[PDB]
C-alpha cells in the first residue's frame, strides 16, 4: 500500500525545444539569442505567448528581471 | 487608561448580572417557602431569601467575599435540613463562581487590556488634554459658573502654498525612508545575477 | 600541568595538495583550471574524481551549493559518483536537479529520506513538479492505531528510525505544493491531513509540536486556498460540494478554524443568516433592539403558521434563520418567565397550580424531545463534546426527577421529615431552574461583545478544573488533619458552621470539609478553633493550622491561580476572535438546517453529480493556480537575504573573472 | 482580480511616480456609493456577485486612502485625509467581515 | 474626526502650548514652587479677577 | 458618478533632452555625461541646473551614488551647488572633500550647518574633516533662562527656536564628536545627560527625543568605560577629579549614570574596596559567612572602644574595613530594636521615669541618631537627603522621638491618679504613642538593609519603584472615598444620636452612627475594603425606608468601585508596571547597592550610634588621564566602526548602488569595445 | 554591511583588472 503521486492538472507543456530556450534566455539576459529566437518567431516556429511551470509569460518574465531593452524588443 | 478599560467592566458585568439573576431566581425559588427584616439588621435572618430583591440582595453582598452576609442566613427557621444544606450548596457554588472564578477572569481581562492600552495611552492623554483645552479656548464661555472676498482668497492662497511645501517635502522625506530603511529581498539578488548575466553574454558575443 | 594540550581526537584523513588545489579550483569557479585539473584525473593520478573532504564536501556537492550549472555539467560529464547529490540539489533549490535526474558512507540526509520526500519538506512546487514528472510515489504510512506484524517488527528493530520515518512522510504529505499538485480535492486531504496529524499528535507524546505545527500548516493552507476565491459563485461551489453547505458543515466537524472565520465564508454565512432581509446591518442600535422586541414578543403567531400552512409568507418568515433564533429566544424567556411567577395550600403533596407549574410542562417536554432528537443527528460524540448538551441533559435529567417525585408525593410544613419527597423535588426543581437560567449563557455567542469573552471562559474553564485538581487535594489533606485533631471534643440547639453561634466546626470530616471551603471567603470565625476543654496547646496547634491552610489556599493558590489565569487569556486572546467567529457560525448553522424549526412549545442522477464535480474541478484548478502564483510572488520577493545568496553572488562575479581572463 | 485598474493598481502599490506619471493623461476612476446608500444600483450588482462588489468596493477605497493620490488630485490633504479616516472607520464598523482593512486604511 | 495621532504630534502640542499658556510664556521655565504660587494666586482671588473682568 | 482625478500640486516637467540627462546620471556612464554637459556649454535643450520636480539635481543623483569621478566632473563644469554638501554629508559618503574644497523647500531646517548634520549622522571620518577644516556650533543657553534674545526669538518663532535648540542638542550629545572634540568625555557626557534630562523635564514637547539623546550620552558613557582592559586604567578613571577617593565614581553617582555604576569592572572595583582585606570571603561557604557574620556582630562595641582608644591598633582598624563597618552598623540597629522590643515587656505614675532597664539606655542612642542625621545632612546638601526616602522615613523617626523625649520631660516636671481617670490628650499618653510610632518607623527602617543582599535586594528596589504609581492611584481613590464620603454625610447627619450609648462610631461591638460626621463616615467607608464594617450601619432607628435605601445603594457603589473596580484596575496596573521594571532591575539594584557601599567608603561616621555622639602633581594627573583618555577613545572608536560596519540589516539603496557599478563597469566597456 | 563592502571591493578590483588589461 503505497500512494503514486500523479500530477492532477496540466499546467506546463514543453512542446517544442524553442520555447523552452526562449525562457531559459529571457531569465538569463541573454540578448542576442533572444533576437534570433524573435527572428525565428517572425518566421513562424514558435509561439509569443509561452506558460511555463510558474504561468508567467516572457513578458511577465522580463518584466520580473526589470529589463527595459529585451522588454522593448519583445 | 482606566476610563477606556471601563468598557471591559462593561461587557463582564453583562455576563455576572446574568449569572446574579440565574442563582437569585434559585435562591428565592427554594427559599419562598418560609422589626428587622433583610441583611441590614444586627441578626440578618432567613427571610433575606424570602423575595427576589431580598435574594439579589443577599447575593450581591457576597462578591467581596469579607463576610457582609454570614452563612446563618441559609439556614431554614424551622429545621429543614435537606432545603438548608441544598441552600448552603447553591450559596457556596455562587461564591465560588463569583470570587474564585469571575474575579479572576476579570482581572486576567483587565491585564490584557492594560496592556494593549498602555502601549498608545500618551496619545489619547495628549487628545483629551487638547480637547480639554479646546474647550477654554474660546471666549464666549469665558466668566466662571457663579458670575455668568479678498481676504478668503489671500487665505486659499497662503494655504496653497504652504500645502504645496509641505508636500514636498513629504515627498522628499518619505522616498529618503523607502531608499534608507527598506531591506534588500531576494528579487533585489535574482536582478543582480540577470544583470551579471547579461554583462557575461555581452562579453561572450563580443570576445 | 599548566597548559591544556589541544590535538585533533577524530583524526579522519587529510588530501594531498593536488586534491586540495582541484578542490579549492572548484570552489573558486574557475573553468579552465577544473578543466586540467580533471583532465590530469582522467589518467589514473593522484587526483581523483571520487575525492572527499575532511568536511564531506565532494567536489559535486561543492558545485551543488555554488549554482555553476557548467560546472555540474563538466563533473557529471566525467561521471563522478552521484550518491546524495541530488538531495543536496534538491536541499539547495536549484534547476539543476533535472540534469541530476537526467544522468544515465557518510550522508547529510537520513537513509528514509528520498528526493520526493525532502522535496516536500522543501516545498518547492518546481522541483515536486519535475519529480512527478518523472515519476516517485510516497509510501503509505499505517493507521494512527494499528497492530501490523511488520509496524511492530520495525518498532522492535529501531523505534527511533521508525518514528523519524513517520514523521518524515507525514511532512511531505502536509506540504501545501503536494496536496495542490496530487489531490484530486486539495480541500478535504487538507482537512483529514490536519485531522490525522492532531490524532498522531494526541497519540505520540514525543513529537507534539512537530505533528501539532504539521496540522496548523494544513489548515494554514486550507484557509488560504480559500482566500483565492473572487467570486461568489465560486464560494458557493466549494462550500456547497458534496462527495446545503455540506463542505462548511465538513470543514465544522474538522475543527478547521481558520477555513472558517475567513471573511468570505463568514460573508456568505451573515448572507444566509438574514434570509431576505437586506440593511439590517444599516441601521441604528436602538432601532436593531425595537425590531428584535418586536418580532420576539409576537413568536407565538409566526409559530402558528407553518404548523397549519407553510406555504403562507408568514409560514416562510420563520424559515429565516434570524427569525427563527429570535423566536427561540424568545421562547426560551418566555418560559424562564414562567419560572420566574412559579418562583414568585401547605399540603403534603400538592397539584401544581392553574397560573404556572401546570402551562411549564409542555415546555419541559419540548425540551426534552429536542434532547432526544439532537442525540439523534450526529451520534453521542457531538453531545459530549458541547458542554451545553451536557448541561441540557443534566437540566433535563433534573426536571423529570422532580416530575417523578411529585407524581410519587401526589398518588403515594414544618413536620415532615428532611427526606420526604415533596422537599427534594422542590430542591431538584430550585437546581434545574439555576441551570435553566444559566443556559442564557450560551446565547452570547450570537452578540459580538459578549461571544469571544464567554468563549474565552469557555476555554480556560479546563485549566480551572486542572487547578482545582490541586486544591481539593490540598483541602483533604488540611481537612484530615483538623478533623484528627479536633474529633476529641464533639458536643445543642444548632450543630454546625451554619449557626450564629458556630461550634463543632472541624468535629466531623464532612463539617471539616465545609468550615475549609467556607474559609476562602472568611465565612468561618476565629472561636471555632477553641475548645470547651480548656487545652490551650491543641488550640493552638489547630489555630496554626487554619491559619497555614488560609495562607496556602489564599495568599499563594488564589494568586498563583491569578497568574495563570493571566497567562492563559494572553494566550486565548490571540486567536479568540477565530474561536468566537468558530462558535457562531455553529451556532447559525444549529438554525440552517429545515429540520427541528418548530419553538419549544410547538415542536412536540448522474449527469448532475458529473456536472457538480465537473464545476468543482474547475473551480480547485483556477483556486491552487491562484495560490501557487501568490506563493511564487510572495516567496521569490518580501524574504530576508540568507548568508548563502550573497556566496552566490560572489561565486557568479568570481567564475566571471576567470572567464573574462581566460579570454584574454 | 478583474476589478482593479491601472490607476488602482498604481494606488495599491504607492508609487508615487508611476502615479504622476499615469495621472498626465486623463483618469477617472468610479465614485464609491455611501455606507449608508441602498439604491437599485447597489441592489443589482450585490445580488450578480457580492464578493466581488465587496472587493471592488475595498479596492476603490484602497486606491483613495492612498498617500501619493491624496497629494496629486485634492486641493486639501489634510481635510481629504481627516474625511477619508472617518469614512473608512465608518465602513468597518459597517462592513464586520472586511473591518480588518479599512481600519488599516483608516 | 477623532485624528489622535495629528493632535499628539510634536509641532501640534507645543503650538496647542503656546497658545493655552498665553502672554505667561514664563510659566514654563518657571520653578516649580514659582509654578504653585501662581495657581493659589490665581485661584484664591478668582472672583476679584471675575468682577474686575 | 465619477471621481475626477487632475494633478493639483502641477511641477514643470523639463525636456525629454533633460530626462536623458537624468536617466544617463541614474545609470552612471561616463560618455553619455561628457555628451550632455558639451552640448550644455554651446546651449543646447540641456541645462546643467535641471530641476527635478522631486529635487532630483543631476548633482544630488550624483552625490546619492557613491561615484566620485561623474561628482568630479559635474564639479568642474560649474554646476550650481545648494545644499549638495548637506546631502552628502546625510547620505555619509566619504567624499565631501570635493564639495568641502570647493572654490521656502530645501529638504533642511534653514538653521542646520554641515557641522550639526554630520554630528546628527554619527560618522567620525566628516565629523574629523569638519572639525579639520574649521567649525562651530551655536552656544546654547542653559534649561531655565529669562534673557532678551531667547524671550525674542520665542515671540517671533517658537517652533525654529525649539527645533534649532534640538538640533544643537543633538549635534552635541553624539559620540564622535564627544570623542573627537571635548576635553573630558565623561565629565560631557554625564553632564550633557543631566541638561538633556532636565530640558527634557522643561520641554514638554520634544521629551521623548531629550530622553533619547540622554539614554544616548549614558550609553556613550558605559561604552567608553566598557574599552577600559586594566585595573590601573579603571583606578585612574574611577578617582580623576577636575580641581583612593573615587571622585568620578561619585559624580557619576550624584548625575545617576545606573549603567555607567553597574558596569562590571567598577562592580569589581568597588567589591575589592568593600571587602577590604578580606582573602577569599567572595568564595566562602555560605553558613560559614553566616557564622563569621554572626562573630562580628556581637564583637561591635569592642571593636568601637577599640577604634576609640587605639586607630593605629590592627583592633582599631579591622573597622576601618567597610564591610565590617556595615555589619557593625547592622548589628547596632539590631540591638536597638532589641531594646525596643524590651521597652515593652515587662502603670499608674501620673509622672512616670524612664526605666533603668530599657529606657535609660535608649536616650544616648535617639542622640546618636540625630547626631548622625545632622552630621549626614551638613555633608552632602539637602537636595541629596531629600531624594532619598529612607532619610525621609529617618527625620520623621527623629522627629518622633524628639517629641516624645520633650512630652516625656514635660510629663516629669509638669503634671506631677489611676490610669483609666487621665486626660484624653494626657502628655504621657501623646509621648507613649509618639513612642509607637517611632518604633514602627525604626523597624521599617530595616528594609533598606535588603538592599546589600543579592537575593532580596533586586525584590526590595522593585517594590520602591512601585510604591510611586502606588501613590499615583491613592490620589484617584481619594477622590472617591471624598466623593462618596461626603454624599453618605449629607445624607445620614439627620439621624445622629447618643441615646446613652457609651459608644459612638464604628470601633465597638454594636456600630452606629458610621456616617453621622464627615469624619466618621471616612472611617467607615476606609474600613470597608477590609469588609471590618458591617451591613446595619446603614439603618437609621426611623421608619424611613428609602433613605436607608439610598444609603444602601450609596454604600454598595462605593464597594463595587472600590473593591471590584478600583483595586483590579491597580492589580492589573501593577502588574504592567512590574513587568516593566523588571527588565532593568539589576543596574537599579547594584546603582543602589553601590551608593550603600559609598555610604561606608568614607572615614568620617565610622563608628556605631551608641559610640557615635600641588600643581606638578595635578599636571600629572592630567597628563595621565589624558593618555588614559586618548587609549579609551581609539578603542572606542575602532569598536565603533567594527560594530558598525556588522549591522545586520541591509537596505536597499546600497543594492542601488551595486546596480549603479555593475552599470558603470558595463557602459565602461561597451566604450572601450 | 561588510559583505556589500567585500561585493563593491570585488567588483571594483575586476573592473581595474580589465582596465590593466585594456
Ligand atoms: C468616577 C469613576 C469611578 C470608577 C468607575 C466606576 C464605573 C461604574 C462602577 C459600576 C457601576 C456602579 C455600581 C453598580 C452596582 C450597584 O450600584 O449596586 C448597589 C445595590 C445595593 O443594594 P443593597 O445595598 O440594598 O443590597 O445593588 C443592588 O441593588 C442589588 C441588585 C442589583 C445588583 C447589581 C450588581 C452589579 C454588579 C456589581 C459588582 C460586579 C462584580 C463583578 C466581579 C465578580
Ligand atoms: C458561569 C460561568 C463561570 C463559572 C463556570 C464554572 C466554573 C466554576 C464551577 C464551580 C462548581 C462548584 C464549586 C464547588 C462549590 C461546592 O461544592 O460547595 C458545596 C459544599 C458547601 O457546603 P455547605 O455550603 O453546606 O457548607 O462544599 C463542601 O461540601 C466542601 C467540600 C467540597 C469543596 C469543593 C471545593 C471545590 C473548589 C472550589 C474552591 C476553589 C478555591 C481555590 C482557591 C485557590
Ligand atoms: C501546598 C503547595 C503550595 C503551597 C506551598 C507552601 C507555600 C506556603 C507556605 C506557608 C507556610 C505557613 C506560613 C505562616 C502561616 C502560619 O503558620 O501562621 C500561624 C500563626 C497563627 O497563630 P494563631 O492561628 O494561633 O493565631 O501565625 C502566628 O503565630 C503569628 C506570627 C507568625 C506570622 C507569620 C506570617 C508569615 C506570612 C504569612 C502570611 C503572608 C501574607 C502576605 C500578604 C501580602
Ligand atoms: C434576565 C432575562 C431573563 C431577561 C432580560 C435580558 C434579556 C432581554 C436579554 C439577555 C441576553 C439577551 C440576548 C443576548 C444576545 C443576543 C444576540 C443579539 O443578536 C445578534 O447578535 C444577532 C447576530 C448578529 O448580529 O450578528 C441580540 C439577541 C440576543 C439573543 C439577546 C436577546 C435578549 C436577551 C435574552
Ligand atoms: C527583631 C530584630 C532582632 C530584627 C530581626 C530580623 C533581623 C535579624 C534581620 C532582618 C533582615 C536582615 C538583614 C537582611 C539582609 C542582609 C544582607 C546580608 O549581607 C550582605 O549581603 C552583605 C553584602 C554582601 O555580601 O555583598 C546579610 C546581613 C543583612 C544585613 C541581614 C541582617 C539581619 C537582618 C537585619
Ligand atoms: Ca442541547
Ligand atoms: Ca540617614
Ligand atoms: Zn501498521
Ligand atoms: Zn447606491
Ligand atoms: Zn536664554
Amino acid at each position: 500500500e503505497v500512494m503514486a503521486l500523479k500530477d492532477v492538472r496540466e499546467v506546463k507543456e514543453e512542446n517544442t525545444l524553442n520555447e523552452k530556450l526562449f525562457l531559459l534566455a529571457c531569465d538569463k539576459g541573454d540578448y542576442y539569442m533572444v533576437k534570433k529566437i524573435l527572428e525565428e518567431n517572425s518566421s513562424g516556429d514558435l509561439n509569443i505567448n509561452c506558460v511555463d511551470v510558474l504561468g508567467r509569460n516572457a513578458v511577465t518574465i522580463t518584466i520580473e528581471n526589470e529589463n527595459l531593452d529585451i522588454l522593448q524588443l519583445l | 487608561s482606566m476610563g477606556q478599560m471601563l468598557q471591559d467592566f462593561g461587557k463582564f458585568l453583562g455576563m455576572f448580572l446574568l449569572v446574579l439573576f440565574s442563582f437569585t431566581i434559585g435562591l428565592t425559588q427554594l427559599y419562598d417557602k418560609g422589626d428587622c427584616v433583610g441583611i441590614f439588621c444586627e441578626q440578618q435572618s432567613n427571610d433575606t431569601f424570602h423575595s427576589f430583591i431580598g435574594t439579589c440582595f443577599a447575593l450581591f453582598w457576597y462578591i467581596f467575599s469579607l463576610a457582609h452576609v454570614a452563612i446563618f442566613v441559609t439556614r431554614f427557621s424551622y429545621g429543614e435540613e435537606l432545603q438548608s444544606f441544598v441552600g448552603a450548596v447553591i450559596v457556596g457554588t455562587y461564591n465560588v463562581v463569583v470570587v474564585i472564578v469571575l474575579t479572576k477572569l476579570l482581572v486576567a481581562m483587565l491585564h490584557k487590556s492594560f496592556q494593549l492600552i498602555a502601549n498608545h495611552e500618551d496619545k489619547e492623554w495628549k487628545f483629551a488634554r487638547a480637547k480639554l483645552w479646546l474647550s477654554y479656548f474660546d471666549d464666549k464661555c469665558t466668566l466662571p459658573p457663579p458670575f455668568n472676498r479678498n481676504l478668503k482668497q489671500k487665505r486659499d492662497e497662503n494655504y496653497q502654498k504652504v500645502m504645496c511645501c509641505l508636500v514636498h517635502r513629504y515627498l522628499t522625506s518619505m522616498r529618503q525612508k523607502m531608499q534608507s530603511t527598506d531591506q534588500a529581498t531576494v528579487e533585489n539578488l535574482n536582478e543582480l545575477r540577470q544583470d551579471l548575466s547579461k554583462f557575461r553574454n555581452e562579453i561572450r558575443d563580443l570576445l | 600541568r599548566d597548559r591544556i594540550p589541544l590535538r585533533i581526537v577524530r583524526a579522519e584523513s587529510e588530501l594531498s595538495p593536488s586534491e586540495k588545489a582541484y578542490l579549492n579550483a572548484v570552489e573558486k569557479g574557475d573553468y579552465a583550471s577544473v578543466k586540467k585539473s580533471l583532465e590530469e584525473a582522467e589518467i589514473y593520478f593522484k587526483i581523483n574524481i571520487n575525492c572527499i573532504d575532511p568536511l564531506g564536501r565532494t567536489a559535486l556537492l561543492i558545485a551543488i551549493e555554488n549554482e555553476n550549472l557548467e560546472l555540474i555539467e563538466l563533473l557529471l560529464s566525467f561521471n563522478v559518483y552521484v550518491g546524495d547529490a541530488l538531495l543536496h540539489a534538491i536541499r539547495k533549490e536549484v534547476v539543476g536537479a533535472v540534469e541530476l535526474l537526467l544522468n544515465h558512507q557518510f550522508s547529510e540526509f537520513t537513509p528514509d529520506i528520498t528526493p520526493i520526500i525532502l522535496a516536500a519538506h522543501t516545498n518547492n512546487y518546481e522541483i515536486i513538479k519535475l519529480l512527478v514528472q518523472k515519476g516517485v510515489s510516497v509510501p503509505r504510512p499505517h493507521e494512527v492505531r494499528c497492530n501490523c506484524v511488520e509496524c511492530v517488527s520495525s518498532s522492535d528493530v529501531d523505534s527511533l528510525r521508525h518514528s523519524r520515518s513517520r514523521l518524515n512522510i507525514y511532512k511531505a504529505l502536509a506540504s501545501p505544493s503536494l496536496i495542490a499538485l496530487s489531490s484530486e480535492d486539495p480541500f478535504l486531504t487538507a482537512f483529514q491531513l490536519s485531522w490525522e496529524l492532531q490524532e498522531l499528535s494526541k497519540v505520540e507524546n514525543e513529537f507534539k509540536s512537530e505533528y501539532e505545527e504539521l496540522s496548523r500548516q494544513c489548515k494554514q493552507f486550507a484557509k488560504d486556498l480559500l482566500d483565492q476565491t473572487r467570486s461568489s459563485r465560486e464560494l458557493e461551489i466549494i462550500l456547497n460540494y458534496r462527495d446545503d453547505l455540506a463542505r462548511l458543515k465538513l470543514a465544522i466537524k474538522y475543527r478547521q478554524k481558520e477555513f472558517v472565520a475567513q471573511p468570505n465564508c463568514q460573508q456568505l454565512l451573515a448572507s444566509r443568516w438574514y434570509d431576505e432581509f437586506p440593511g439590517w446591518r444599516r441601521r441604528h442600535w436602538a432601532v436593531k433592539m425595537v425590531t428584535c422586541f418586536i418580532i420576539g414578543l409576537l413568536f407565538p403567531v409566526f409559530s402558528v403558521c407553518y404548523l397549519i400552512a407553510p406555504k403562507s409568507p408568514l409560514g416562510l418568515f420563520i424559515r429565516k434563520p434570524f427569525i427563527k433564533f429570535i423566536c427561540h429566544t424568545a421562547s426560551y424567556l418566555t418560559f424562564l418567565f414562567l419560572l420566574l411567577l412559579a418562583s414568585q395550600d401547605l399540603n403534603r403533596q400538592g397539584p401544581p397550580p392553574t397560573i404556572v407549574e401546570w402551562m411549564i410542562l409542555p415546555w419541559v417536554l419540548g425540551f426534552i424531545w429536542g434532547e432526544i432528537k439532537q442525540m439523534w443527528d450526529g451520534g453521542l460524540q457531538d453531545y459530549i463534546h458541547d458542554w451545553w448538551n451536557l448541561m441540557d441533559f443534566v437540566m433535563n435529567s433534573l426536571y423529570l426527577a422532580t416530575i417523578s417525585l411529585k407524581i410519587v408525593a401526589f398518588v403515594k410544613r414544618e413536620s415532615w421529615d428532611m427526606w420526604h419527597p415533596t422537599l427534594v423535588a422542590e430542591a431538584l426543581f430550585a437546581i434545574a431552574n439555576i441551570f435553566s437560567s444559566l443556559r442564557l449563557i450560551s446565547l452570547f455567542t450570537a452578540n459580538s461583545h459578549l461571544g469571544p469573552l464567554q468563549i474565552s471562559l469557555g476555554r480556560m474553564l479546563l485549566d480551572i478544573l486542572k487547578f482545582l485538581f490541586i486544591y481539593c487535594l490540598v483541602l483533604l489533606a488540611f481537612a484530615n488533619g483538623l478533623n484528627q485533631l479536633y474529633f476529641y471534643y464533639e458536643e445543642l440547639t444548632c450543630k454546625g458552621i451554619r449557626c450564629e453561634k458556630q461550634n463543632n466546626a472541624f468535629s466531623t470530616l464532612f463539617e471539616t470539609l465545609q468550615s475549609l471551603f467556607w474559609s476562602i471567603f472568611g465565612l468561618i470565625n476565629l472561636y471555632v478553633t477553641n475548645v470547651k476543654a480548656q487545652h490551650e496547646f491543641t488550640e493552638f496547634v489547630g489555630a496554626t493550622m487554619f491559619g497555614t491552610y488560609n495562607v496556602i489556599s489564599l495568599v499563594v493558590l488564589l494568586n498563583m491561580l491569578i497568574a495563570m489565569m493571566n497567562n492563559s487569556y494572553q494566550l486565548i486572546a490571540d486567536h479568540a476572535d477565530i474561536e468566537w467567529k468558530f462558535a457562531r457560525t455553529k451556532l447559525w448553522m444549529s438554525y440552517f438546517e429545515e429540520g427541528g424549526t418548530l419553538p419549544t412549545p410547538f415542536n412536540v442522477r448522474a449527469a448532475d453529480n458529473l456536472r457538480r464535480h465537473h464545476q468543482y474541478q474547475e473551480v480547485m484548478r483556477n483556486l491552487v493556480k491562484r495560490y501557487v502564483a501568490a506563493m511564487i510572488r510572495d516567496a521569490k520577493t518580501e524574504e530576508g537575504l540568507t548568508e548563502e545568496n550573497f556566496k552566490e553572488l560572489k561565486q557568479d562575479i568570481s567564475s566571471f573573472r576567470f572567464e573574462v581572463l581566460g579570454l584574454l | 482580480t478583474m476589478d482593479v485598474a491601472p490607476v488602482i493598481l498604481a494606488a495599491h502599490r504607492n508609487n508615487y511616480e508611476i502615479l504622476t506619471m499615469l495621472l498626465k493623461q486623463d483618469v477617472s476612476l468610479p465614485k464609491p456609493h455611501a455606507v449608508g446608500c441602498e439604491c437599485t444600483l447597489c441592489s443589482a450588482k450585490n445580488k450578480k456577485d457580492s464578493l466581488r462588489h465587496s472587493r471592488f468596493r475595498l479596492d476603490i477605497y484602497r486606491c483613495l486612502a492612498s498617500p501619493a493620490l491624496i497629494m496629486l488630485t485634492e486641493e486639501d490633504p489634510i481635510l481629504r485625509a481627516f474625511e477619508l479616516s472617518a469614512d473608512l472607520k465608518e465602513l468597518s464598523l459597517v462592513e464586520v467581515e472586511f473591518r480588518n482593512d479599512y481600519e488599516e486604511l483608516a | 474626526y477623532n485624528q489622535k495621532e495629528f493632535v499628539s504630534q510634536s509641532n501640534c502640542q507645543q503650538f496647542l502650548n503656546t497658545v493655552w499658556f498665553g502672554q505667561m510664556s514664563g510659566y514654563r521655565r518657571k520653578p516649580t514652587c514659582k509654578k504653585i504660587m501662581t495657581v493659589l494666586t490665581v485661584g484664591i482671588f478668582w472672583p476679584v479677577l471675575s468682577l474686575c473682568y
